[PDB]
């Protein structure tokens, strides 16, 4: 018999994946301060990594990867392209960003006035609900007072009916050995608005995040349930309005964004060769201009899942992360292969 | 020449010493009778040998050494040992009742009734020392001797000898092969006191020891002898430059200047490798590359944690065997593009090398295989303080209860010591993360 | 990478290689800890003694 | 801390203390007569923790014999290894106790305790370094119980800074019916929970039921429990008198084991459970040494350790065996079991391998846990003491010595605090 311990309980996830291991009848929960686990559900913040792997007898799985941080705060992303050749500033899927404290600053003031300097758009957002999009660069650093200024999408796709916004959402699981696993099911978090190229201020149709639509936004659950459109309806309406499919248009450009992310790292945060090992569920944010190009937002790293796949999702990671280490008595990710 | 004086405190301190000693003479040519054959200088000299060894007219080479423990089981098998002549028993001090492995009883109630006399048997070597230049201090952390008479000596150490440094090979406790629960409070008790008065101290955790053994090995349970006969091919390499020619850390002083930028941040990492059992059949030498890459595998570190997740202040490499420069400044091109290796801002990245030719001794009849080369890393990273979380953690949970604290308190200590203690190791842990993150 | 400062004999060498720069108590203090414990073990002892002679 | 002295008290401290000194002297090779003919040295290299060496190479245990009534000492002297003790250390009155602590504390033991202590004093002053005092005694009568909590008073007096260690044994109304005996354990409690250090709790209730349930035994003798007593007194003092690393003297067992002053009383266990005279031809695995140890039918206190958390917790293995098995099945009940651990102490199981196993034996293990639920053993005597109390009971025969009622009450008031402060400390 296994025993875990859960230390976050406010992830939806792992609450799941808790119940399902209790049900498995060889999973045994023990108390949140207990060393004497096989497997740590761990705290989002200040997680003990120091701590793992120092008790004799018990091979010891967490689902966090020290270090993943870097890939998951908005300013430390930046850094990380910015910094590492593997992903280079040269780097045609990441949109121009900045990191601005209340540094980049002047560096950010050349690129601005090149593009005015060259009749080009200037719209730019800036990012940590403290959210705001501008053509001023005087706005946003009235605003600023750390931050990141990232190119606004000016040209995205749209769907039709509607013209509206959206972004794609995709769960990535990498295991102990450093296997990188894409959940077969996405999920499109679509705006409830129509969208405009002059209300800038009015966030309604700018933003899609999940939160704004609910009931800040007039229009929500319109054209679909919970403003959540799955990878059958959307690749549909790519065959059927663009005569392209989802796999050839975008999904191999995530998969090349996710395992370009995850493979630059890695010497990083490998447990490989360490005396505790981590997994982790991470929730990669793109979004899709109009000429079908795939550009990388951000990356979570305690992501929920969506209603309708949680049970699915969570027992893939047993399958896949916890029982990949902890045996007991047609897969639903696809594996990034490096 | 100058000399420095090897203090070895409590059982662990105490056999650790005693196989570091054999091995010294193995790796000098010196017999157990004490008689250097190759010592053409008859009856002294000041060669950089003479800095662990002192001479008789007759020729004995005699160990610059002290052994104390508060009961004589251990210290009397030295006295009857292989090396029994090696020793003068003036050198040899034990007590009669141990301090049961309680901080206080070490420090407070064995400790005042002992100090005196040992520090009068240390001032015999010093008088002998043309140039004293400091000790060497052989200590566990968990037992009540090694922890607490320990830090009551080097108190007084830095009273009688205010200028001379002070370095410190620290047995960090393991559940593994400890006997006792209350390891945790001695740690912290004396990892406290000692504090302000060590210039560099080389932390050795069992835990890893003892796997290094199991894996590497092939030793299903290791034994102390085991252990000690790794640490002390450890301490060999990192005191070898203070006894052969050579001009890397050529006196105490320089290990603090090279490994120690901040006083308090005193405890560099060691990496050793490779580790190869003596019965293993087919053994593929392993290269300057290879043997470097592993300096940066905590497997095998003295202290498992991840140098990654911190930040780097100082960093020797120490070769014994068959490496010359260029070799070496490769390797580090290459391991330097693979890995992740970050120093502090206000530090140059770099590494600071030397190469002694002589491969390492093995002790006959033992676990390890003599192979061509081998090296030592000390690394001065932030992220050996995993382990004083580690200890602290243990120390919290304990404390909150009050368990066995009468046992310490019953011995004169006052409760306080305690949280002093406790709030000091805080401290240490914020200023690593300073430095680190 | 620049090697410096390189020494030779004939039982080894040594350098160093640089990828990049830079970017007490008294003795009264003591004997007077050492025998306010003393005491206080003695008071102790002292109290288990009147308690074991009541 | 080299030195140990023996003291034994009373019928119950005589019969159990004399098969210890047969037990132990068999397994270091020396004979009734006093002499060493073993072939191990492992016998002879700790042998003066309990032996004093005489001039003929012969070893005398020190062992201090005490009764107020001779017929068992008379006994101890005729049976095997009575010619070993030397004859000066038996001391005894002819009164008796008549199964009453306070003559046995007060009276009747008053009379004859100085003339122990001197005999103590004797061995004490010829030890190296002594390192304390180990005693042997029933609870439930009047001489071990009595006389010998007051006997424990006097030398803490005399040796204020010496580990006092007792094997007590716990009356049980299955073997005893004696109906004053809850009166005379609740007082003896009363005085070990303030002057030992360390205290075994044999429990005469459990020793009659592995008797009757394991070993079959449906009238269980004397014989039948003290084989069960021997064996483990033989393996809680194996760290003392062979060569090891853990446990090694009495002080640093105590400060291993307890973690609070009044906690400690230990329940002991062992394993494989033997009958005398048995077969037992198919030797333990390390597997079976380690369930069978932690199991509740080879407790020597009537104690259900699932109803409470151990706090420390020592494990001896005797016998040629895998160190790395041992270790392995060690780690395997703490992981398996770990809820019953106290998590505020860190690593609270201690292990010790010896080679030499006890006669009989190739493979034995021997327990020794502190266990909030000893609790249960208090609580049992409690209430036989306050059902009798509340009507005052039997109290004349305790009062026509002198004693007054609020001894008890405050005997009865301290053995309860005892109980609760043990169920404080199993609520984490
Ligand atoms: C009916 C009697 C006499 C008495 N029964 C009771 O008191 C019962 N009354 C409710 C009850 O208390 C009881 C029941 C049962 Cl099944 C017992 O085994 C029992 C008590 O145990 C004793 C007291 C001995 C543990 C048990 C006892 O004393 N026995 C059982 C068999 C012999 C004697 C005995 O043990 N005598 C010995 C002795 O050693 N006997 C031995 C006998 C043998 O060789 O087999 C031996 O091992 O040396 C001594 C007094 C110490 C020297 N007492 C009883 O059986
Ligand atoms: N590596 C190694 N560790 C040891 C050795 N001996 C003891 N230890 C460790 O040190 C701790 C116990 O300290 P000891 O040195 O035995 O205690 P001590 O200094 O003799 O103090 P007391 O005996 O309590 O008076 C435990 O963690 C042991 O595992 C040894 O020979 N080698
Ligand atoms: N560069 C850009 N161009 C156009 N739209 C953008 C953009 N960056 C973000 N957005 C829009 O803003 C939304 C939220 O921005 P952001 O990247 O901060 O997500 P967020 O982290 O703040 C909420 P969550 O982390 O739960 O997804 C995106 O989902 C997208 O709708
Ligand atoms: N296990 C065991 N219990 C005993 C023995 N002798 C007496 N008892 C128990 O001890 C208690 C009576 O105490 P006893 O030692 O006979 O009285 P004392 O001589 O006045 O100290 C009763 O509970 C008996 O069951 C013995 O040899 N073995
Ligand atoms: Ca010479
Ligand atoms: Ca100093
Ligand atoms: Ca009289
Ligand atoms: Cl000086
Ligand atoms: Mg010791
Ligand atoms: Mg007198
Ligand atoms: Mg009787």
């Amino acid at each position: 018999m296994y025993t875990f311990v859960v230390r976050d309980e406010n992830s939806s996830v792992y609450a799941e994946v808790s119940r399902l291991l209790l049900a498995t009848g060889q999973w045994k929960r023990l108390r949140k301060d207990n060393p004497r686990f096989n497997l740590m559900l761990g705290e989002r913040n200040r997680l003990p990594f120091g701590r793992l792997g120092h008790e004799p007898g018990l091979v010891q799985l967490v689902n966090y990867y020290r270090g993943a941080d870097k890939l998951c705060r908005k300013a430390s992303l930046v850094k990380l392209i910015k910094t590492s050749p593997e992903l280079s500033e040269s780097c045609t899927w990441f949109p121009e960003s900045y990191v601005i404290y209340p540094d980049e600053r002047e560096v950010f003031l050349a690129a601005y006035n090149r593009r005015r300097e060259g009749r080009e758009g200037n719209v730019w957002i800036a990012k940590s609900e403290g959210i705001l999009i501008s053509s001023e660069a005087s706005e946003l650093l009235d605003f600023i007072d750390v931050h990141v200024i990232q190119k606004y999408l000016e040209k995205p796709l749209l769907l039709e009916p509607g013209h509206r916004k959206f972004d794609i959402r995709s769960w990535v699981l990498v295991d102990h050995l450093y296997n990188i696993y894409l959940y077969r099911e996405g999920v499109l978090r679509t705006s409830s608005e129509p969208y405009n190229s002059a209300n800038f201020q009015d966030k309604t149709c700018h933003l899609t995040n999940h939160c704004i639509q609910k009931e800040y936004s007039k229009n929500y659950g319109r054209y679909e349930e919970g403003n959540e459109m799955f990878f059958e309806e959307f690749n549909q309406y790519l065959m059927d309005a663009l005569n392209t499919t989802l796999e050839n248009s975008i999904l191999l450009q995530i998969k090349h964004i996710i395992r370009s992310c995850l493979m630059c790292i890695e010497p990083a945060i490998s447990t490989k060769h360490l005396h505790y090992q981590s997994f982790q569920l991470f929730g990669f944010d793109f979004m899709v201009d109009e000429e079908l190009k795939v550009w990388l937002i951000e990356v979570n790293g305690a992501p929920a899942c969506a209603q309708k796949l949680y049970a699915e999702l969570c027992q893939g990671i047993v399958d896949v992360a916890i029982s990949s280490v902890f045996p007991l008595a047609t897969s639903i990710f696809i594996k990034l292969h490096h | 020449m100058r000399e420095c004086i090897s203090i070895h405190v409590g059982q662990a301190g105490v056999q650790i010493g005693n196989a570091c000693w054999e091995l010294y003479c193995l790796e000098h040519g010196i017999q157990p009778d004490g008689q250097m054959p190759s010592d053409k200088t008859i009856g002294g000299g000041d060669d950089s040998f003479n800095t662990f060894f002192s001479e008789t007219g007759a020729g004995k080479h005699v160990p610059r050494a002290v052994f104390v423990d508060l009961e004589p089981t251990v210290i009397d098998e030295v006295r009857t040992g292989t090396y029994r002549q090696l020793f003068h028993p003036e050198q040899l001090i034990t007590g009669k009742e141990d301090a049961a492995n309680n901080y206080a009883r070490g420090h407070y109630t064995i400790g005042k009734e002992i100090i005196d006399l040992v520090l009068d048997r240390i001032r015999k070597l010093a008088d002998q020392c043309t140039g004293l230049q400091g000790f060497l201090v052989f200590h566990s952390f968990g037992g009540g001797t090694g922890s607490g008479f320990t830090s009551l000596l080097m108190e007084r150490l830095s009273v009688d000898y205010g200028k001379k440094s002070k370095l410190e090979f620290s047995i960090y406790p393991a559940p593994q092969v400890s006997t006792a629960v209350v390891e945790p409070y001695n740690s912290i008790l004396t990892t406290h006191t000692t504090l302000e008065h060590s210039d560099c101290a080389f932390m050795v955790d069992n835990e890893a020891i003892y796997d290094i053994c199991r894996r590497n090995l092939d030793i299903e349970r290791p034994t102390y002898t085991n252990l000690n006969r790794l640490i002390s091919q450890i301490v060999s390499s990192i005191t070898a430059s203070l006894r052969f020619d050579g001009a890397l850390n050529v006196d105490l002083t320089e290990f603090q200047t090279n490994l120690v930028p901040y006083p308090r941040i005193h405890f560099p990492l060691a990496t050793y490798a490779p580790v190869i059992s003596a019965e293993k059949a087919y053994h593929e030498q392993l290269s300057v590359a290879e043997i470097t890459n592993a300096c940066f595998e905590p497997a095998n570190q003295m202290v498992k944690c991840d140098p990654r997740h911190g930040k780097y202040m100082a960093c020797c490499l120490l070769y014994r065997g068959d490496v010359v420069p260029k070799d070496v400044n490769a390797a580090i091109a290459t391991i330097k593009t693979k890995r992740s290796i970050q120093f502090v801002d206000w530090c140059p990245t770099g590494f600071k090398v030397g190469i002694n030719y002589q491969p390492p001794t093995v002790v006959p009849g033992g676990d390890l295989a003599k192979v061509q080369r081998a090296v030592c890393m000390l690394s001065n990273t932030t992220a050996i303080a995993e382990a004083w979380a580690r200890l602290d953690h243990k120390f919290d949970l304990m404390y909150a209860k009050r368990a066995f604290v009468h046992w310490y308190v019953g011995e004169g200590m006052e409760e306080g010591e305690f949280s002093e203690a406790r709030e000091d190791m805080a401290a240490l842990e914020k200023d690593y993360e300073e430095v680190g993150v | 990478m620049e090697v410096i400062e390189l020494n030779k004999c004939t039982s080894g060498q040594s350098f160093e290689v640089i990828l990049k720069p830079p970017s007490d108590p008294s003795l009264e203090e003591i004997q007077k800890k050492l025998e306010a414990a003393e005491e206080r073990r003695k008071y102790q002892e002292a109290e288990l003694l009147k308690h074991l002679a009541e | 801390m080299r030195e140990i002295v023996h003291i034994q008290a009373g019928q119950c401290g005589n019969q159990i203390g004399a098969k210890f000194w047969e037990v132990i002297s068999d397994e270091h090779g020396i004979d009734p007569t006093g002499s060493y003919h073993g072939d191990s040295d492992l016998q002879l290299e700790r042998i003066n923790v309990y032996y004093n060496e005489a001039t003929g190479n012969k070893y005398v245990p020190r062992a201090i014999l005490v009764d107020l009534e001779p017929g068992t000492m008379d006994s101890v002297r005729s049976g095997p290894f009575g010619q070993i003790f030397r004859p000066d250390n038996f001391v005894f009155g002819q009164s008796g106790a008549g199964n009453n602590w306070a003559k046995g504390h007060y009276t009747e033991g008053a009379e004859l305790v100085d003339s122990v202590l001197d005999v103590v004093r004797k061995e004490s002053e010829s030890c190296d370094c002594l390192q304390g005092f180990q005693l042997t005694h029933s609870l439930g009568g009047g001489t071990g119980s009595g006389m010998g909590t007051l006997l424990i008073s006097k030398i803490r007096e005399e040796y204020p800074d010496r580990i006092m260690n007792t094997f007590s044994v716990m009356p049980s109304p299955k073997v005893s019916d004696t109906v004053v005996e809850p009166y005379n354990a609740t007082l003896s409690v009363h005085q070990l929970v303030e002057n030992t250090d360390e205290t075994y709790c044999i429990d005469n209730e459990a020793l009659y039921d592995i008797c009757f349930r394991t070993l079959k035994l449906t009238t269980p003798t004397y014989g039948d429990l003290n084989h069960l007593v021997s064996a483990t007194m033989s393996g809680v003092t194996t760290c003392l008198r062979f060569p090891g690393q853990l446990n090694a003297d009495l002080r640093k067992l105590a400060v291993n084991m307890v973690p609070f002053p009044r906690l400690h009383f230990f329940m002991p266990g062992f394993a494989p459970l033997t009958s005398r005279g048995s077969q037992q031809y198919r030797a333990l695995t390390v597997p079976e040494l380690t369930q069978q140890m932690f199991d509740s039918k080879n407790m020597m206190a009537a104690c259900d350790p699932r109803h409470g958390r151990y706090l420390t917790v020592a494990a001896i293995f005797r016998g040629r065996m895998s160190m790395k098995e041992v270790d392995e099945q060690m780690l395997n009940v703490q992981n398996k079991n770990s809820s019953y651990f106290v998590e505020w102490i860190p690593n609270n199981v201690k292990t010790a391998v010896c080679d030499i196993p006890p006669r009989g034996l190739k493979m034995s293990a021997t327990f020794i846990g502190n266990s909030t639920a000893i609790q249960e053993l208090f609580k049992r005597i409690s209430e036989q003491f306050t059902a009798m109390f509340r009507r005052k009971a039997f109290l004349h025969w305790y009062t026509g010595e002198g004693m007054d009622e609020m001894e008890f009450t405050e005997a009865e008031s301290n053995m309860n605090d005892l109980v609760s402060e043990y169920q404080q400390y199993q609520d984490a």
